[PDB]
């Protein structure tokens, strides 16, 4: 099944790198596009499926 | 930007071009003006009391 199917490689560029603070690194995770500075804050109370949080 | 917690909308407001510039006269200056008028109304020479003591 050349160039048609469901299961295949996904070696393209994804926003999964060594994230760090002190600069507004571009974030494109979970289908949300924005610009902002990351800050390390402990949050263990999240659910097993919860990945984000909104205002 | 100096290090705090994101719990207010002023940071997202000021970074989108909607900022609130401070007035040309600070609240301290107007407070001092009101204080000077109130003190001048009672201590001689009387100004805000038509030239007569408060009592």
């Amino acid at each position: 099944g050349i160039n048609s199917g469901t299961t295949c490689s996904n070696d393209l560029l994804q926003p999964n790198t060594e994230v760090f603070t002190d600069v507004c690194v571009d974030y494109d995770l979970y289908g949300i596009t924005g610009q902002g500075i990351f800050k390390e804050v402990s949050a263990v109370y999240y659910n097993s499926w919860q990945n984000l949080l909104y205002d | 930007t100096g290090g705090s917690e994101i719990r207010d909308l002023l940071c997202v407001q000021s970074f989108n071009g909607i900022k609130v510039l401070p007035p040309i006269l600070s609240e301290s200056q107007i407070s001092g003006y009101t204080t000077a008028a109130t003190v001048a109304a009672m201590f001689p020479p009387w100004s805000a009391a038509a030239g007569i003591p408060f009592s």
